[PDB]
DNA sequence: CCATGTCAAGTACTTTTTTCC
DNA sequence: TGGAAAAAAGTACTTGACATGG
């Protein structure tokens, strides 16, 4: 039940994608958003889990 | 070739050959299309099976063994 | 997405993709019916394979 | 000579190949180049392609089989 | 503690190779 | 020649020991 760029961030974050877990920092650059954006959806899609 | 330079892991070969390429000082997909199929099948562990799946892959991508190539290589 | 149904699940659950929790390997492997060290084995092996796609 | 002393582990030959030769009392290189092409295929499990092998790492090194030698061995 | 993660080998089954008739 | 059948490489999983930070 999680939208395409809610995934998409805990993949990222989690390395799923390349096996690399990345910093919110990088994430950011990706979506092109600041560091503090990407945290707050990260946060929000593992509420959306439990 | 820009695909001539690239590590045989863009490959994705299977266990077997990629172990016996190691092992053999193959590095580079250049490297590579150089050995003659016979060069090949002496190589140890390397049977019909591991060679044929490297033909077909190599193949696959337009690549062929063999080949003769010249200023060999860019370091 | 070349990872198999099982190593994919795996990092979803060890990674908490599941139900938001991160889980030791002792869980997994007990929802596989696995020892600890296999699921490492096959996280490791799944992550290796993202790394080299 | 210097080479023909050595242990054949320094061939890095195959498990296979190996196992025949430890199989085979052969331990030191002099002891091996003396042996004739035909009475290596004999030895068990020893086949074409780990003679061919052997003849290869042999002559990688300027070393061929069947060398008749001198004072040997200890 | 002490629970989880990591390492080094170790057993046991499948696939490929390699001998050899 | 070609194919059964030994031996080795590989692949799945276990085990017990260790470290280590939580």
């Amino acid at each position: 039940k999680l939208s395409e760029r809610e995934a998409m961030v805990l993949k990222m974050r989690k390395g799923l994608i390349d096996g690399r877990e990345h910093t919110l920092e990088e994430v950011g650059a990706y979506f092109g958003v600041t560091r503090e954006r990407i945290r707050q959806i990260e946060n929000k899609a593992l509420r959306k889990l439990r | 070739d820009p695909i001539l330079l690239r590590p045989v892991d863009d490959l994705e070969l299977t266990v077997r050959s990629a172990n016996c390429l190691k092992a053999e000082a193959i590095h580079y997909i250049g490297d590579l299309v150089q050995r003659t199929e016979v060069e090949l099948l002496k190589t140890p562990n390397l049977g019909k099976k591991s060679l044929t799946e490297i033909k077909d892959v190599l193949a696959s991508r337009g690549l062929s063994l063999g080949m003769r190539l010249e200023n060999w290589p860019p370091a």
